[PDB]
DNA sequence: CTGTTGGCAAGCCAGGATCTGAACAATACCGTCATCGAGCACTGCACAGA
DNA sequence: TCTGTGCAGTGCTCGATGTTTTATTTAT
RNA sequence: AUAAACCGACGGUAUUGUUCAGAUCCUGGCUUGCCAACAGGAGUUCCCCGCGCCAGCGGGG
């Protein structure tokens, strides 16, 4: 099977994993009902910017619109390896904006860049130069193997997931990705009227009174993550790469999904709370459970047990409703095959749901 | 019958910290009906009788961005909201669009976040004038005007 | 019965499926209520684009309005099977535009084109120079067996299904389809009142704040489907096809209209959800059950389950109102009842 | 009564059902407000065209007119104008015990024997007359096999009627459909993706559509249809009745349905006999507000509307409604049909 | 389907003085489900449909808080909950909002004590449809009236 | 068979600042005047003679 | 007893062509 | 039978791709719910029946 579904159900305790310009909560409506809600951009920086993703899969990209900057640490990192001209150049003829000594280059908008990258495209700039190759037959000659530019993404794991989007540059022709998993914001399964903290400021100087009163917003929720992989995407971003290597990232992908927790607020609510249950099945067709908690989930002795009794009964009418026979997994602390641990779940998934 | 938006302006103005932070914490138009902050603000200006409702509920809810975010200026009609978005050179022409397309509740929270981004010198009247119909042909005429000044 | 009535209750959490010029989503006002909207056109390409038409239904159309790129396209198909100077008077023929060797040649508008169709035309062109006959009879000769023509359209299905004009060209006489299926836009059984999401982009070398900041109209919304497909007008489109032909490829529209979503914003949304009522119906005259959804469907327990209710009492009311008897069968999660969609694409398989 | 009046409440998806030479919703004013419509011309022609119509009214038994059994009624209507020597030979050279005779039969007969009357004059015969008349000829054969669809609908627009006689009107009038409600009609912005183009789309448009309950009304002139149908019965009128009833509550134009796909039968039918056939129009003067829909206060506002004017308008006779809802009801002095199928019936027992 | 307000404030008025000294003595509304005297009140006023009878439970506690607290008044909109008690002067606003923010079974206790302390003077048929509705708007309308009321005086 | 009453419900003071809001490409065509005569089609016409 | 080349007889589609058009442009 | 009558404005079409809202913060000090009180009065219970001193005692419903 091509995709890989990741079906998470987390329990968090009283918290602001993220929120608004308002300091309000994100939420969404769902079965008319309001649901708390973390958006799929905070998930996704929340992984590439992890310890486990240094760790396991490497240096996530550098995102900015700034190219002054961005022109600044090209100079210092690849100076070693590229004349500071041929280096300019190429950020040039990627951004499609004109890089000198001025203070401010501003990019269209917040781009990805991978080091490795642009370095693999310094050399391609180099060597036009040494032929007398005019920056139009580059940029034809260069279209011709987008696979050899994509491999690159492998110090950019992150891109070849979540891709990149170009309106100035060569990367409207060489630098476009579409990204090999899809994720969708985590929303509670159940209704929810969150909470506000009224909150004082006491002035150790001051007397009578605080020195500043506010209120934050908060609740605590069962929220369904989903994501998928797809597996002949993901080979394709990081230039032909093999089914094993992109089993081997989606399995990181899982273990994230099911213990990597946004930041936000946490120094004063710690919501340190890892899954409560991970589902994982392949298959040739993307399939979201969230119609499980379409009906909002009622309290039952918690929200939890409820919400996971809502996810595998609504999962047996979509299975045999469809005729779903791809292979699945899962795992919870409270056909399809049961895992005691998550890395028995991981190492499931890393031989090809077998 | 018309409500005294200079008055209302000059209220929320003098307004003590505390009831100036009841009222600006709110998310959207209707909240402002949870707040006692609220209701002694725009009582003396008609509130109890319902045809002057929503249009209050407009104003103050615009007037929430801040004490210092819109900055009355007299007519030498008067600048305009739309041009006075215009003016700051902040705000782009897509947020205007998206902005007169929105529909209820949306477009006042739309609104003031541009409010907030563009601190616009405008004859805050005629805004208020503006936000009493609020129909299609107001939100029509703030585009233009935005456009025509740019 | 010559019509096969479509109706699907497909749910979808937070999304944003299908927009407009600003970005915002489709919208429609129904009993006076604001409805999210995914296009037809949109579900149209959503299927014909789809891993499940290319395995079940062949290569769908080539839609086009740049002839030069379209030229250079097949003389690289059709070149082992004709010489270049026939495959340029074909299109230039078909187009009615001098197909040289310019670097940008445009026609009137956007069109459909099927390779194994121009494949053919080809062969008539060659014949016909061959046989010393002009264009203006070789015209009047294409003219008197169309449906010669139409046996072409199985090699693309989604002309002989939504249809094709041209205003140029010998395409005008020989060329014009009436799609033989017809298919509603996508709306909302409720009222929604959509999301905002307000996002901002951290800039890795910006340590004070965000480099952008923006907001994304989103919305849940289940949404009612329909289509129904002409099977007489079917078969004729595909040079006059079997029943049975025309049937199947019914069947394949089934399937997709409970299974295929758009992909926009599906990256970061991740709307993945199949139908949870399928119902398909034979009738004489085509019947949409969208006025079962004019007063807005209020929530309870969702808005699924009350919205599969207000289907079956309306479908109950015009049965019983109208002597309705075509056959009739409904397959759902939450008239003949099918357990899985597999009976219920077996049953139209088989004539109902 | 001498009339059949038909009102119909019909409630349309998201759709544009009739367009202008802009594109745009056809519509109308109606109490100060804009209503969606769809034209009298749009609506009838989706009835002339429709499959029903050609097997019940194209394919009816009294479809066929034969010069034959007209002779005697022929002979003495134009016996004061021509003698039996010309009527017969042009009563023959068209071909090749009726008591009446269609109007406009009669009158393009006349003509013929008139041009028969000056080829003797002109002393021409042969092939020469049929030469000359041969398409007039071959005209009015098609249409001596078409006499229910010319007695309901009018002539075509292409009939080769000649005379004043031949201008023969409907027996049915169709009104133009308008909404009963206000209406601001939406745009669809779309885009045409080019197989062969990498940035953007080959061409960007907008489409005007929009929702409807839509008030449909026509009336029936049942005397017209009996002489114009040589004088037939006013049961084999009412039969003919029965399908213009069924057409009404189910036939939609067929514009943009192929993308739109509005294809919503009526929610409610009612059919009254009168004297002075009249449009329930007014009920929705005062545009319909929405409340749970436009369907239901719609149906409401009909009913409400019949129950204050009926009386007074002199709408006393036979009236009978079919509903797919449950609203409060008219007066008892409507007769409530649980089917379509029901009210038919009721029509064709002459109420 | 609405219950006569006025007919059980009268019913409650005219009740003998043993009945109605059973009723005050409940400290909870859900409490009145064990008291015979209860059901003897509330029958004539469809206690058997379900929907019923949680605003009943409700509107009796309220009626039972004594007898003479609140002193019914005809309209001259007629005199809500909140403003009665903003008329009275003894209440105080942050007293309103412990009302609007109990939880379950909370608030009506509260309201009781409300009455007691107020002795408001108002349209009891009003009344008893806010407690009919006891919801999120009612709280809110509850609110608005005592803070409007008070800030005029 | 019978169930109560008075008197009373608080005040002070306090609500923040920083900084940020995108870009590209693409919007169609046809017919709904007329004239003249010619070159070239259905289409019946009887037949003469097969 | 049917059918064949000439018609007479005309139903046409063919193409070049008679004419003729332009008016504006905020508010600051 | 009205500048009427007869009488379609029609056919084709993804708006797409990218994106943490984020860092700091006691709601806090003071306060009896209190004074008086037999659960006692009042034999209706509508029948069939068996034995009496006619007062009243029993078994079946």
């Amino acid at each position: 099977s091509n995709f890989i579904n990741i079906h998470v159900l987390i329990s968090h305790s009283p918290s602001c994993l993220n929120r608004d310009d308002m300091n309000m909560q994100k939420d969404a409506i769902f079965g008319g009902k309001r649901r708390v809600r973390i958006s799929s951009q905070s998930l996704k920086r929340a992984m590439r910017k992890s310890g486990y993703y240094a760790q396991n899969i490497g240096e996530s990209s550098l995102r900015t619109i700034h190219l002054a900057q961005l022109r600044d640490v090209l100079r210092q990192k690849l100076g070693e390896r590229f004349d500071q001209k041929i280096i300019d150049k190429t950020l040039a003829l990627l951004s499609g904006k004109s890089v000198d000594e001025a203070e401010k280059i501003s990019a269209d908008a917040v781009t990805p860049w991978v080091v490795g990258e642009i370095a693999w495209f310094c050399e391609q700039v180099a060597k036009a130069e040494a032929d007398n190759l005019d920056d139009k037959k580059l940029l034809k000659v260069l279209k011709e193997d987008i696979a050899a530019i994509r491999v690159n993404l492998q110090q950019g794991v992150d891109i070849a997931l979540s891709g990149r989007m170009a309106t100035s540059g060569m990367m409207t022709e060489l630098g476009k990705v579409d990204g090999a998993m899809s994720i969708a914001h985590a929303i509670t399964t159940h209704q929810v009227d969150s909470d506000i903290d009224w909150f004082t400021a006491v002035d150790d100087l001051q007397e009578q009174g605080s020195a500043h009163l506010g209120t934050q917003e908060f609740s605590s929720g069962v929220f369904y993550r989903y994501a998928n992989i797809n597996l002949a995407q993901l080979q394709e971003n990081l230039g032909g790469a093999s089914r094993e290597q992109a089993l081997e990232i989606a399995t990181h992908v899982v273990h994230m999904l099911a213990t990597e927790v946004p930041g936000a607020k946490q120094r004063t609510y710690a919501a340190f709370n890892p899954a409560d249950m991970v589902m994982v099945n392949f298959s040739d067709m993307p399939l979201s459970m969230a119609n499980a908690f379409e009906k909002a989930v009622k309290a039952k002795d918690g929200f939890l047990q409820p919400s996971i009794q809502a996810f595998n009964q609504y999962w047996d009418r979509v299975a045999n409703g469809y005729g779903l026979n791809g292979a699945a997994a899962q795992f919870s602390l409270s056909q399809v095959k049961q895992m005691p641990t998550l890395e028995q779940l991981k190492s499931w998934v890393r031989n090809n749901g077998e | 019958d018309e409500i005294d938006a200079m008055a209302l302006y000059r209220a929320w103005q003098q307004l003590d910290n505390g009831s100036c932070a009841q009222i600006r914490r709110v998310s959207e138009p209707d909240e402002l009906r949870d707040i006692p902050a609220f209701y002694r603000l725009v009582q003396p200006f008609g509130w109890e009788n319902p045809r002057h409702q929503q249009a209050l509920l407009r104003m103050v809810f615009c007037l929430s961005a801040g004490k210092n975010v819109i900055r009355h200026q007299d007519k030498k009609t008067g600048i305009s909201l739309g041009r006075a978005l215009a003016n700051s050179g902040r705000i782009n022409e897509r947020r205007i669009f998206q902005l007169i397309r929105a529909d209820r509740t949306a477009d006042m929270v739309q609104l003031r976040r541009l409010l907030t981004h563009a601190e616009p010198v405008l004859d805050w009247p005629l805004m208020a004038r503006m936000l009493t119909w609020w129909g299609k042909r107001e939100r029509q005429q703030l585009l233009e005007d935005f456009v025509l000044t740019t």
